[PDB]
């Protein structure tokens, strides 16, 4: 199921969306390869993202409907920025 | 820790 979790439509606040994006990494239990994930580490209290429903410690699987599973921290950052006015952030639990 | 600052990047958007 690709489309199941509702995206967090965050409104533009001048430039920032009111949250901190962090490219976390969990090493794979087999090789030396790692598993990089894009998770929001913090959401400003009363910020746009907070209003949109974005929480910290989730897992951003898609940005604007685009698969970001594999991109660099900046690719997704730009992606979000490129949205314009608002951005749909597909958030899902961070279970590991 | 996965919450490190080493390889774990951080940037406010």
């Amino acid at each position: 199921g690709g489309s199941m979790r509702p995206p967090i439509i965050i409104h533009r606040a001048g430039k920032k969306y009111g949250f901190t994006l962090r490219a976390i990494r969990v090493y794979m239990g087999d090789s030396d390869v790692y598993t990089v994930h894009h998770m929001v580490w913090h959401v400003e209290d009363g910020g746009p993202a907070s209003e949109a429903g974005l929480r910290q410690g989730d897992l951003i699987t898609h940005v604007n409907g685009e698969p970001v599973h594999g991109l660099v921290h900046t690719e997704v950052v730009e992606l979000i920025l490129k949205s314009g006015n608002k951005v749909a952030i597909s958030t899902t639990p961070l279970e590991n | 820790p996965f919450d490190e600052d080493q390889h774990t990047q951080i940037t406010k958007v």
